[PDB]
This record gives C-alpha cells, structure tokens and sequence, in this order.
C-alpha cells in the first residue's frame, strides 16, 4: 500500500529526524514545507468541519464497487464552479477520510486506489490551476504557520 | 442525495478556509 | 525538469494519507509500526530528559567542521559498555536534537549528514544486536502504544 | 568532559527508559 518500499534502517533514521524537525516547525526542503503546510491545513480543516457538522468519516458509505464513483462525484462537484486553495485542502481531507473509513471497515485495499485517484485528479485537473496561481510555494506562503 | 450534500459541506468549508488567508 | 510536477503531487498525496492514517492510529506497513513506536518513544524520552536536565538541544555546541567527531564520540561512549532498546532510543533522540540545533543555528547542511552518520552507525554497530534481540518487531512490542 | 557529560545523561535516561518496559 502506501510506502511499501521504505523499509530500510536509513529510512527509519530519515523518518525520525523528519518528524523531529517538523514537530519543532522546521522544514529541510521546499517539498517539506509543502507537506507540513498541507498536514496542518487538513487538521485545521477537519476541526472546522467536524464542529459545524459530524466528522466526515461518519457519513461515508463506501464499498470497493462504489468507491470510485463516490469519490469522483464528490470531487467533481467540489470543483465544478472553480478552484481555490481551501477547496484543495477539502479535497485532501476528503481523500484522507475515505482512507481512514476504508481501513476502519476492513477495506484496506482501497487506500492505494484512493491515493491513485487523488494523484490522477491532482495532476490532470488541479495542476494547471496550481501552476497559474503560484505553485505550492504560494500555498505555503498563505497557509504555512 | 448524500454525495451532493457532502459536496456542499466540503465546498463551503473550503471557501471559508480560503477566505481566512 | 520532465515529470517532476507529477511526481511531487504523488508525494503530497502519499504524505497526507500516511499522516492521516497514523494520526488515527492505523499502522498499515510493518515499518510503519516501527516508525510510529520510534516517534512516540522519542517524544517520551525527551520529555523525561528535559524534565531532569536542560533542553537536549541546548547541551550541544556544534559546527559543520566539528559535528562529525562530536557525534561519533558521544555515540561511542553511549554504547561503549552495552546496547539496549532505551539507549537505542537515546541514540535517535540525540541525532534528532543535533538536527534541531543545526537548523536553529543556521547549519541546515548538517541535517542530511547527521542522518547518514546515524544510519551508518545503526547499520554497522547496532543492527547485529537488534537481530540477536528480536528485531525491530520486539521493539514495537515493548514501546508501541 | 563536555560530551562525556552529554553521553552520561543520554546513557542514564535510556537505561531508566529500558527498565520501564
């Protein structure tokens, strides 16, 4: 599934030090600053979401046969009338909640499929907007802490 | 319709998020 | 360069989902369990450490030209008279603190060097002991959750 | 020395950690 190849002792080191740097708010690369920013926006998104509503894993009714159609319908409507960074955060948090719900219901197989669907949507339908709007560094400028 | 409603809740939360930045 | 936008977006997806599953407690890989147990053992180690002494990051006066020799000396005395899981945890926390101290004092170059020095020491002088004592799985059983 | 004291603090905190497991 996710990260099935990062099994070396060297990766254990890399992972521990990455955790410690970002835990104290430090980034070691432009990519790292994007990941930290994205993780934080998702947390803050989900806390905003679950207060106004229910937690967004609670509402989902997915199966392997319907997961894809459910994912595409929600995402198509999310961006139907335009893109912005907030909606992209919502998009990541939605994928995340699909994955969490899937593992919670013993459909772990869907995690890697959801990851692909998100990557595919990102690269074919969001990435031009991301490029015309300052790239991920601009997202870090606006949402980084 | 379940998905349309979830789409609406995601879209409005994302927009409030975008506005607060 | 060709393909890097696409690749970066795939890494964001993987990173966000992984953050989100482990956030909700789900260990999906084998090394995912080890990493999670190591991150938490690091956190506990430093909480005790700073509760008894100063901050682990303040105890170190290090420069790029001098960082290697200092790191190898501290680690060699730490394991000079034996290995155990707690000292292995101390070894990760030390490296973590070195990296934090380095970024804070504007020597970001040292970070990926320290990771290499740690991985080399881990693979040459700790991995035999680890194999004799149940592997990382035994560690997860002792320090996870 | 300077680093002898550091590794002593690391060694003793790790040993306490190891006992409590």
């Amino acid at each position: 599934p996710l990260g099935s190849m990062s099994q070396s002792n060297r990766e254990l080191v890399v992972d521990f030090l990455s955790y410690k740097l970002s835990q104290k708010g430090y980034s070691w690369s432009q990519m790292a600053a994007v990941k930290q920013a994205l993780r934080e926006a998702g947390d803050e998104f989900e806390l905003r979401y679950r207060r106004a509503f229910s937690d967004l894993t609670s509402q989902l009714h997915i199966t392997p046969g319907t997961a894809y159609q459910s994912f595409e319908q929600v995402v198509n409507e999310l961006f139907r009338d335009g893109v912005n960074w907030g909606r992209i955060v919502a998009f990541f948090s939605f994928g995340g909640a699909l994955c969490v719900e899937s593992v919670d219901k013993e459909m772990q197989v869907l995690v890697s499929r959801i990851a692909a669907w998100m990557a595919t949507y990102l690269n074919d339908h969001l990435e031009p907007w991301i490029q015309e709007n300052g790239g991920w560094d601009t997202f870090v400028e606006l949402y980084g802490n | 319709g379940t998905m349309e409603n979830l789409s609406r809740r995601l879209k409005v939360t994302g927009d409030l998020f975008d506005i607060m930045s």
